[PDB]
């Protein structure tokens, strides 16, 4: 995180992870911003 | 007659003679008269006759004459003024010392004559306890004599009964072990039913109650509750579920488990409030038991039962805890939310939410709602059963009541977490968050973001949190000023209230 | 919201 965007960015995809796995639907435009961001996800999920 | 002047006397003074051969004699003839009523109250009439044939039994090394002044004892003890002079002669710590006895004939007579003693001559317990009966009582639980056994514990059962120190000497003498072996091992219905009752008494006991659990009580008990005995089975089922608390964490309990859900079936009140009463602690935080039960169709049986009760609530209370125990966190918790729907439980379940159901079965009934509704086939008929708005009200009630302790037993914080748990499951499916939020709810959503309480804010983010999964349900709840709260909840150590605080964040402003 | 026990103790005849 090198801005409070990408700060943003990390932490809604680390909060949306822990939302579905504590067993809650996510929208779908939350859905595509897990895809759009990809590389987040696999980071702190690998 | 010439019993009191001539005959008793003489006896009486032959029992004392030095050569113990005249003595053998005299016994084998006082024992005779003793069967005879007329001669029975002429020996009992005179102490100094009584007194001889105690000092006599007690030192006698001829077990003829051993088992001629116990067995005369014995008849005396039939009469209350027998009862009486025995006592005064110093029979109880005699009778005691001839439990010692290797003559199953002497022992039989004496156990009788105390059995006697204890029931009805006032000052007996006491004696018995302090010649150390309890401790030759228990002793004896090894002999085989049904018959005999049988004597010897009810014995144990009326020295026991509402007396701690007694029970404790009980227990410290190998009691639980040895009356848990008669369970597993004889069939003499008066027997079982005797013991059960010392095992009863003893089962209130906070030491005796985790060593019977150890020797086995919970599955030996449960060998006897298809007996026809009506008494031993009840008496089995009272020990059962007192000991119950105390047994979460024992196996080999499958044979146990099956016969109690069969049980929920009886036409027996008694039988049936006993039998849900153990199921819901045996299904208190162990996954094998709400295995097992499941297994053994137990949901059914559950649903069935709360259905026959009614307005009985010392039948659902239990029955409705044992429900939601069965169906939460286990590998079979939600076939046993499906099954719940499928036996037609819904009605009911959601029937007890409304008076005249008291609040701890209220509080249990929420429970149960919010498991099944982690069944999506189950959040339609649930909201078709006006669950919701009855949901909402008892909530809203419920929340009034903490801002203007025990209500029955239970907090209003309880039912404010338990009831918005219940939403926030419910929230799961868009027709039901268009119910919650036609409730005019989320204003109230907003309110309990502040609750000191830390369950209370994490049901409340949570049911915020799926509400903000439609756009103008975001939209609204932003326009409530839920964001400063929620922000406020950002930092919390619980990590559900963290993560639903900020995914309502996340949503409002997307 | 876990599981609870229910503490019963019954001496002689619940009345």
């Amino acid at each position: 995180g090198k801005s409070p965007e990408e700060m943003y960015i990390q932490q809604k995809v680390r909060v949306l992870l822990m939302l579905r796995k504590m067993g809650s639907n996510l929208t779908a435009s939350e859905e595509e911003f897990l895809r759009t961001y990809a590389g987040v996800v696999n980071s702190q999920l690998s | 007659a010439e019993l009191a002047t001539r005959a008793i006397p003489e006896l009486t003074k032959l029992l004392n003679d030095e050569d113990q051969v005249v003595v053998n004699k005299a016994a084998v003839m006082v024992h005779q008269l003793s069967k005879k009523e007329a001669s029975r109250h002429a020996i009992m009439r005179s102490p100094q006759m009584v007194s001889a044939i105690v000092r006599t039994m007690q030192n006698t090394n001829d077990v003829e004459t051993a088992r001629c002044t116990a067995g005369t004892l014995h008849n005396l003890s039939h009469h209350r003024e027998g009862l009486l002079a025995i006592f005064k002669s110093g029979g109880i710590p005699a009778l005691v010392k001839m439990l010692g006895s290797p003559v199953d004939s002497v022992l039989f007579y004496a156990i009788t004559t105390l059995h006697n003693l204890l029931l009805h001559q006032e000052g007996a317990k006491m004696a018995v306890r302090l010649a150390g009966g309890l401790q030759k009582m228990v002793a004896l639980l090894n002999k085989t004599n049904v018959k005999f056994l049988a004597i010897t514990t009810d014995c144990l059962q009326i020295l026991a009964y509402g007396n701690q120190e007694s029970k404790l000497i009980i227990l410290a003498s190998g009691g639980p072990q040895a009356l848990v072996n008669i369970m597993r091992t004889y069939t003499y219905e008066k027997l079982l039913w005797t013991t059960s009752r010392v095992l009863k008494v003893l089962s209130v006991c906070s030491s005796n109650k985790p060593a019977i659990v150890e020797a086995g009580g919970m599955q030996a008990l449960g060998l006897h509750l298809t007996d026809p005995s009506q008494r031993l089975v009840q008496n089995c089922l009272w020990t059962l579920r007192n000991l119950s608390d105390a047994a979460t964490k024992q196996e080999g309990m499958e044979g146990l488990l099956g016969t109690l859900v069969q049980l929920l079936g009886s036409d027996d009140i008694n039988v049936v409030t006993c039998a849900a009463g153990i199921l819901s602690n045996l299904t208190c935080n162990n996954y094998k038991n709400k295995m097992m039960v499941c297994q053994v169709g137990g949901i059914e049986a559950l649903v069935r039962t709360v259905l026959r009760a009614g307005d009985r609530e010392d039948i659902t209370e239990p029955a409705i805890c044992a429900l939601r125990h069965l169906t939460s966190r286990h590998q079979e918790a939600e076939m046993a939310q499906n099954a719940v729907r499928l036996h037609y439980g819904l009605p009911v379940v959601v029937k007890l939410l409304h008076p005249p159901s008291h609040w701890p079965l209220i509080k249990a009934t929420v429970g149960l709602i919010r498991n099944l509704a982690l069944c999506p086939a189950n959040h339609a008929p649930l909201r078709e059963q006006g669950a919701i708005p009855r949901l909402v009200q008892l909530l809203v009630r419920a929340h009034q009541d903490t801002q203007r302790q025990f209500v029955e037993g239970v907090r209003m914080e309880e039912i404010v977490e338990g009831c918005t748990g219940a939403l926030h499951i419910l929230a799961r499916d868009v027709h039901n968050r268009i119910v919650i939020r036609g409730l005019n709810t989320i204003p109230l959503f907003v309110q309990l973001l502040y609750s000191p309480i830390e369950n209370i804010q994490r049901v409340a983010a949570g049911v915020l949190c799926e509400l903000a999964q439609d756009k103008e349900a975001a939209e609204a709840i932003e326009a409530e000023g839920a964001t400063a709260p929620l922000t406020e909840l950002l930092h919390s150590r619980n990590e559900g209230v963290a993560t639903y605080a900020a995914a309502v964040l996340f949503r409002m402003s997307e | 919201d876990a599981d609870t026990l229910l503490h019963f103790a019954t001496e002689s005849t619940p009345d």
